């Protein structure tokens, strides 16, 4: 039990890291009016879909 | 350039229309019939769904009556069938209303005279209804949607 | 009468399977190389 929550907090604390950085590095995209979200980071990250 | 766009036919009636720009035919995919002109309509044609643009190699002879092209896309005034349009900020503005739905070929054009749009359809709003067009960038052709537009 | 168990498939790593490894590992390689491509490109586009 104790190895698997362990194992459970490594894995949330990983994903939620990397949601962090797919924010951190996206959100200076969304609050341009200009949606370029060049497709470097838009394969790289999950792009949001920019609606033109 | 009355002689360069040609109406699509569907039971008898103008459904929109193909349009003969740069040695391409070309047309709204979306839109069915049938070319009027009996010695374009016997041409095969390549669709392609995500670009609802259906295009063909124009046939020699009559290569002279097709418009000439750009790609550089200023800030400013450009022309239309109904009256003008407005291309400001990536997007094509026209007055409501100008733009019925079935008329979803045409071309826009310049103030030098060459085609630089091929209308699809429209996204109506307020005063000024956005066009969504499949335009050409310097080598790729890339379709322009606002949210809503409806297939024209 | 015979003294075996009538058992006969081979095992792997006999050449007979292992051909068939071999054929299968690289057929699939192939087409996982095409899944891959195909990924790449219509992502490419999907963004482009």
């Amino acid at each position: 039990v104790g190895m698997s929550l362990l194992a459970l907090i490594s894995i949330f604390a990983s994903c939620y890291m990397l949601v962090a950085a797919r924010s951190k590095c996206l959100t200076p995209y969304a609050l341009t009016p200009g949606a370029a979200v060049p497709w470097t980071l838009g394969i790289l990250c999950c792009a949001p879909r920019a609606h033109a | 350039e009355n002689d360069c766009i040609f109406e699509v036919k569907h039971e008898g009636k103008v459904t929109g229309y193909a349009c003969l720009v740069g040695d391409k035919v070309m047309k709204p995919a979306h839109v069915k019939g049938v070319i009027d002109n009996a010695d374009l309509a016997k041409l095969a044609f390549k669709k392609s769904s995500k670009y609802d643009l259906e295009c063909a190699q124009i046939p020699v002879h009559m290569r002279s009556d097709a418009s000439k092209y750009t790609h550089e896309k200023p800030e400013g005034h450009y022309n239309w069938h109904h009256g003008a349009v407005q291309y400001s900020g990536g997007r094509f503005t026209i007055p409501t209303g100008a733009g019925k739905p079935g008329d979803s070929g045409r071309p826009i054009f310049d103030n030098k005279g060459r085609v630089v749009a091929i209308v699809l359809g429209g996204a109506n709003e307020g005063s000024r209804t956005a066009l969504s067009v499949v335009t050409w960038n310097k080598d790729m052709v890339t379709r322009v949607t606002p949210e809503g537009s409806e297939e024209w | 009468a015979a003294s075996h168990s009538n058992v006969v498939f081979p095992d792997m790593s006999g050449t007979a399977l292992s051909w068939v490894q071999k054929i299968s590992g690289g057929l699939g390689a192939f087409a996982i190389g095409a899944i891959l491509v195909l990924v790449v490109v219509t992502c490419i586009g999907l963004r482009r």
